[PDB]
């Protein structure tokens, strides 16, 4: 099970803990803890069983997802992921990892070979908390500095030179040097990759924690981040309530194209076009702004001037009418891409053999004015007063020069 | 080609940080392999280690890494390989580390002490991300859209599962997260696993039946599959718990809980 | 008229076509009047334009085919121009007819856009209606044509007008109907053989036409989910180890088709080769609505849905039972199936001469091949006499067999086919690789006709009955042995499906003669003009006493068919690229790609087809042409295999060099 506020690195079923005696355990009688020792010599069947367990799914799937990976011992997780990697060298490891700190989180990623850490958007308590969360996984600041070798490098007189920056074949998928002097691209500690979930199977549904309207802006905010995204089935289908993994047996409705489904089709295809246009950490820039129940997300590629601009009026609660000032973009041209509003059309159906979501209207919006001053080269973007909470608009932007 | 990065080291063998991106990990870029080429055909990446001239580590200095020296050689976490450090007082030494397979690698240095002893730096890890293709369409790790679906809520038939696959493929996800697909224990929770070594018999028959469905997801909907994996526990009614009770914490294996057993039995 | 009317008429058309489908576009653009009656119980049909006639399609194409020349010359005096001034009936017709299809995907939205604009047009002076009518129809036409190109695959979406005009035939031919279908329990999309006469009831679906066209109309365009459903729908109708030609929606089909079963398995290979993940087709389970032996029509018997057969065993069953031998008189034989075929013709037998490994079948009272014209002239005394019985070893049937064998051999290599044995009528077993290497050794021997008299002693040649050297026989040991040695385009099918059986120089030189002899401007001459039986004019109404021409027995001896031109030029391409060095150039990365000299040759042989589909009221290619391009007034004006086999060529060039 788990201790209340205890360090997950300490095996509470081991000698160094009194938690079962001192009763400090919030327990799962459902599952029985497995005792790996200091190695296979301390449990030769469990290690042999888990090994073939790992080796089986490594033959099938493309990767793993490790529940409470922080509670899994290190030497254990390292051994089996190495075993899986011998089966499936392109193994994609995902982990809901919250160790005692970020430094420890990074240490686990180092030794385990985790490829992405899971971050949840429903943990946000307020509009700003979400905007910070989205700022964390949004990218680097716009106009951020780029790295060059300066006076901290040796310059061998016999160093190779890409005269006129022309020794990179786009089909060789090379790692390009910073310039003509071929000092290789620098291997630097970057933060571990994130898989941003707009809602997990352990999160309370937007109906529960906020309202159902947020399912549109929330998902758009998450999808604009420079990271992997995810969602549980039913989030887009606007289910009314978090499913109990233990009790419930109802079946997913076959009602197609409900709620956000058409919007996630747009978002993912939109990110499919962005594809391999941003490789290293400095290729994808961002700007997130928080103003009341509005949250603004500008997404920018640092090489080509293409961008996407998201205006999201979130619905954590029904908090009244708020008017956003005219958006100003310097030396940028904008273009209307799409806009949607989500509104609840009565409560959810009550069924016993099938789980159906809340009826929703995905209304398309209009009334956006994009003024562009041909002198100052400043694009102005105005919203219509018909922009209810739970609505988004997406602009394609392009920097001039 | 040019798939080399420069990992500068300090005078103590620690890696130099080039920018302050915050607390992080030495992850190499997510890139597809070149034209029509397999993992064996070439080093995935080459990590060039730069050792400072005349630094303390250059005295009988060796680089030790668990990076296999060949594609044929398999990877052992505990098997490390020697690379000699070219000592000069004026010129730095550079030591390429050819990498042929994704995964987690690490390296440390051994050098001669000021007491002529053998001293060893910390292990320093760097990660090579996998290369996810769906149908020879490379998927950057930053473009993944993953759908979590619980199987026991997807109906009772494989045919009733491909209805969910087509719905999420319309919503244009490119990866599906599968809650554990094995025979569940008493309370029917997907994470309390009855048997980890064969799948849900109510829906599946063999390992081939799930591997074909997962491959069917890969070719008809351009979607990749991954599953939960539970390490910390098994279900409270595993048929092998009777044949092997030592895999848990017993009065025999973990005696400190004897005082704790008689507190629940009382 | 106001400044906003202009923007109103030109907007909203793309959003209206959003939810359309390559199936539903058929109901908006095409629909022959007979296809329209099918949905209207005979009430509606095509709009009769006074002092003119009717557009050939009820859909927008019917209007466009007339309006294009009217807009070009500003023919404000045209009968349609006059009619559009005198009333709003043609204005209302465009909108109302979609009530028949208001339930199909995206038609309701397209109908509303048309309705909303047409109503606003009617509020204009009468003399302005024609221009706005043509403008509105033209705009919605283009948006539907665009939607088609977006839904189809890249090779079609980025091509010339001619390629796209070909691809639009796939929409003409694939629609759902009310009188027929390809499945007995449902009514779904079913590919017609051609419009208008092969579109309704039993006359729509034909297994030979479906699968010869399946590659071009469905795979080259990307309609994979529609190619699968047509394959599975015939899988249920397998009996005698053969596929029926007259698919009666999977409800009492006719099994006189020795050809369909091998074009059927050919398409299966084409499906698996092309569709990403197409190997998944093999394990697809089909309800076999007939018995595993070959009893009799029991469409209501509970043994219909009795058992299941995967495509794996379905492929094997065709191969196995063919070897083991097949003997049967057609079920329900008699006049109620063929009121002119003789009593011995309903007895169909097919086996393999294992000294060669090829397949013989039929008789002088049969029509088992694609050349299946049965005579009927009582005055000319030809009742029951097949015009072209092609008994014994037909080139394509065995070429298609080699292709099938080559397919399943490399297939089992990849662990996707579990079968290797094959039982002979006595009780012997032969590996598929042995049968494969049997044809590889004996085919060209039994079929080639050497140019040098010296070599006749090696190719089983009877020089008494010959006409031209340097040829592949049309048949091997048939009934009339001089019909073995006739120059017919049928051999090109084997060249396309199994080129391993041919030595390059012989195939190259043989098809150069077809280029000079059998190649018309649009149609492939179905018989060497130097033969005595050559009659290249087809009148299915001639009453006179001529044994050849009366009641249209000429169908397959002389007349120039268009779908054979596809298999011809595909092989003309392949073997002029292997043989003649002037047709090769060092393509990028030294891989072998054709030169402009070869492209120029292919280009010059498709001009007369582009001209045809351009100046055709039906936006397609005919099924048949009389001598030297003359229009055959009995030929269907648009046929599936006629266009699907030209698309076949373009996919060849695309999938290999682009």
């Amino acid at each position: 099970g788990w201790i209340w506020d205890g360090n997950p690195l300490v095996d509470f079923a081991s000698s160094q803990s009194k938690a079962y005696l001192r009763r400090e355990v919030i327990v799962w009688g459902d599952c029985v803890k497995l005792r790996y020792g200091k190695g296979p010599s301390d449990s030769p069947y469990l290690w042999e069983r888990m090994s073939k367990y790992v080796e089986m799914n490594a033959r099938i799937f493309n990767g793993f997802r490790i529940d409470n990976c922080h509670s899994t011992p290190l030497h254990v997780g390292q051994y089996f992921l190495d075993v899986a990697r011998r089966v499936n060298p392109n193994l994609y490891v995902v982990a809901e990892l919250f160790s005692g700190s970020e430094a420890m989180d990074c240490l686990f990623v180092e030794r385990l070979g985790i490829s992405s850490l899971i971050r949840e958007a429903m943990q946000a308590w307020s509009e700003e908390e979400l905007s910070r969360l989205v700022h964390r996984h949004g990218g680097r600041p716009i106009g951020s500095y780029k790295f060059v070798p300066l006076d901290d490098f040796p310059y061998p007189a016999d160093v190779k030179i890409d005269e006129e920056y022309c020794a990179y074949n786009p089909d060789d998928h090379s790692v390009k040097c910073v310039s003509e002097i071929m000092i290789p691209k620098t291997l630097t500690a970057t933060p571990p990759h994130a898989l941003f979930m707009d809602c997990t199977h352990d999160n309370e549904t937007p109906n529960q924690k906020r309202t159902v309207e947020d399912t549109l802006p929330n998902a758009a905010l998450v999808a604009f981040c420079s990271s992997a995204i995810g969602s549980v089935y039913g989030y887009d289908e606007v289910f009314p309530q978090l499913l109990d993994l233990v009790q419930e047996k109802r079946t997913y409705s076959c009602a197609e194209n409900t709620g956000i489904s058409k919007v996630k089709t747009l978002l993912n295809n939109m990110r499919e076009e962005i594809a391999s246009e941003a490789v290293d950490i400095e290729d994808s820039e961002m700007h997130v702004h928080h103003d009341g129940q509005y949250i603004t997300f500008h997404r920018t590629n640092a090489k080509n001037g293409k961008g996407w601009y998201l205006v999201a009026r979130t619905k954590f609660h029904s908090s009244g009418d708020q008017m956003l000032p005219r958006i100003k973009l310097s030396q940028t041209k904008a273009t209307f891409k799409a806009a949607f509003s989500l509104e609840r059309t009565g409560d959810a159906p009550i069924s016993d053999e099938i789980i159906e979501g809340i009826p929703t209207k995905l209304r398309e919006l209009t009334g956006f004015d994009i003024g562009f001053d041909e002198n100052t080269k400043e694009t102005s973007i105005l919203l219509p007063q018909d922009f209810p909470q739970g609505s988004i608009v997406i602009f394609e932007t392009q920097q001039l020069g | 080609a040019h798939r080399t990065l420069l990992l500068r080291l300090s005078d103590s063998g620690e890696p130099v940080t080039s920018c302050s991106y915050g607390q992080g990990v030495l992850t190499l870029p997510s890139l597809p392999l070149p034209q029509g080429k397999k993992l064996g055909d070439m080093p995935v990446y080459t990590v060039k280690l730069a050792i400072p001239a005349g630094s303390p580590v250059t005295r009988d200095g060796l680089i030790w890494t668990n990076c296999p020296p060949d594609f044929s050689t398999q990877f052992d976490r505990e098997k490390f390989y020697k690379k000699i450090i070219k000592t000069s007082f004026h010129e730095d030494d550079h030591i390429d580390l050819d990498i042929y397979v994704p995964g987690t690698y690490c390296f440390y240095l051994s050098f001669k002490n000021d007491k002529d002893e053998l001293e060893t730096t910390r292990k320093f890890y760097f990660v090579v991300l996998p290369i996810l293709s769906v149908n020879d369409k490379f998927i950057p790790l930053n473009s993944i859209a993953m759908q979590s679906v619980v199987s026991k809520w997807m109906g009772p038939t494989i045919k009733d599962w491909e209805k969910v696959f087509a719905r999420v493929a319309s919503k244009k996800y490119n990866m599906i997260h599968f809650t554990p697909l094995q025979h569940r224990g008493e309370s029917n929770s997907p994470y309390s696993i009855y048997d980890q070594l064969e799948f849900d018999p109510t829906v599946f028959k063999s390992e081939k039946e799930v591997a074909d469905m997962v491959e069917r997801l890969r070719t008809e909907h351009n979607i990749l599959s991954l599953t939960d994996i539970v390490f910390n526990h098994t279900a409270n009614n595993s048929q092998w718990l009777l044949d092997h009770p030592e895999a848990g914490y017993n009065h025999k294996t973990s005696p400190h809980l004897i005082s704790a057993i008689e507190l629940d039995k009382k | 008229i106001d400044d906003s009317l202009d923007h109103f008429i030109r907007s909203g058309a793309i959003k209206a076509t959003e939810k359309l489908s390559l199936e539903s576009i058929n109901y908006v653009l095409y629909r022959a009047e007979q296809e329209e009656y099918d949905y209207s119980e005979g009430r509606s049909g095509a709009y009769d334009i006074p002092d003119y006639g009717k557009p050939v399609y009820c859909g927008l194409q019917g209007w466009v085919s007339i309006l294009r020349k009217i807009i070009f010359y500003n023919d404000l005096a045209h009968p349609l121009s006059n009619n559009l001034r005198n009333g709003h009936a043609a204005v209302d017709y465009v909108v109302n007819r979609l009530d028949l299809y208001k339930d199909k995907e995206g038609v309701a939205e397209v109908q509303e856009w048309l309705r909303s604009r047409m109503e606003r047009i009617k509020q204009l002076p009468s003399y302005l209606v024609p221009s706005f009518f043509a403008l509105v129809v033209g705009i919605m036409y283009g948006c539907c044509r665009l939607r088609a190109m977006q839904l189809m695959s890249d090779n079609v979406g980025k091509s010339t007008v001619f390629v796209q005009s070909l691809a639009m035939t796939s929409i003409q031919m694939v629609s759902a109907m009310k009188s027929t279908s390809i499945l007995p329990d449902q009514n779904i999309a079913a590919m017609a053989a051609g419009l208008p006469h092969f579109s309704t009831n039993y006359m729509r679906c034909w297994g030979r036409d479906v699968f010869i066209s399946l590659r071009g109309l469905l795979l080259t365009t990307g309609r994979y989910e529609e190619a699968k459903e047509h394959i599975l729908a015939f899988a249920k109708t397998l009996k005698h180890g053969l596929i029926p030609n007259l698919l009666d929606a999977g409800r009492n089909p006719r099994y006189n088709a020795r050809d369909a079963a091998w074009f059927f398995v050919q398409a299966i290979q084409d499906y698996v080769t092309i569709v990403p993940g197409g190997v998944s087709l093999l394990q697809e389970k089909v309800t076999r609505r007939f018995p595993l032996d070959d009893e009799y029509i029991p469409y209501d018997d509970p043994k219909a849905f009795s058992y299941s057969s995967t495509i794996e065993e379905i492929i094997y069953e065709i191969l196995n039972r063919h070897a083991g031998g097949i003997k049967y008189r057609e079920a329900n034989a008699g006049p109620n199936l063929d009121r002119v075929m003789k009593d011995e013709g309903f007895n169909v037998e097919v086996n393999v001469d294992w000294e060669t490994g090829l397949i013989h079948g039929g008789s002088q009272f049969n029509c088992g091949t694609w050349m299946d014209k049965m005579g009927e002239s009582e005055k000319a005394n030809s009742v029951g006499v097949p015009g072209t019985p092609r008994d014994g070893a037909a080139v394509e049937i065995n070429g298609l067999l080699k292709s099938c064998l080559r397919f399943v051999l490399q297939l089992s290599k990849d662990g996707k086919f579990k079968y290797t044995e094959v039982t002979k009528p006595d009780g012997s077993k032969i590996s598929l690789s042995s049968w494969n290497d049997l044809l590889q050794e004996n085919f060209e021997r039994c079929f080639y006709v050497p140019k040098n008299k010296e070599d006749d002693n090696k190719f089983e040649i009877d020089a008494t009955i010959i006409n031209r050297r340097g040829i592949y026989k049309d048949l091997y040991r048939s009934g009339k042995p001089y019909e073995d040695y006739q120059f017919r385009p049928n051999f090109t099918i084997a060249m396309v499906v199994a080129p391993e059986l041919f030595t390059p120089d012989y195939a190259a030189g043989a098809i150069e003669l077809a280029d000079q002899v059998l190649r018309g401007p649009v149609g492939m001459r179905t018989l060497d003009p130097s033969d005595y039986n050559y009659r290249p004019y087809y009148n299915n109404g001639e009453d006179s006493d001529d044994f050849a021409t009366s009641k249209g027995r000429n169908y397959h001896q002389g007349p120039e068919w268009v779908w054979c031109y596809g298999y011809f030029i595909r092989a003309y391409h392949y073997f002029n690229f292997l043989t003649n060095p002037k047709c090769q150039v060092e393509g990028s990365a030294k891989k072998l790609k054709p030169s402009s000299y070869l492209y120029r040759k292919l280009y010059s042989r498709l001009l007369k087809h582009r001209e045809w589909i351009e100046n055709s009221p039906w936006a397609g290619l005919a099924e048949l042409t009389n001598k030297d391009g003359e229009v055959c007034n009995d030929s269907s004006p648009t046929q599936a295999w006629s266009t699907g086999c030209l698309l076949d060529l373009f996919y060849d060039l695309w999938i290999s060099y682009e």
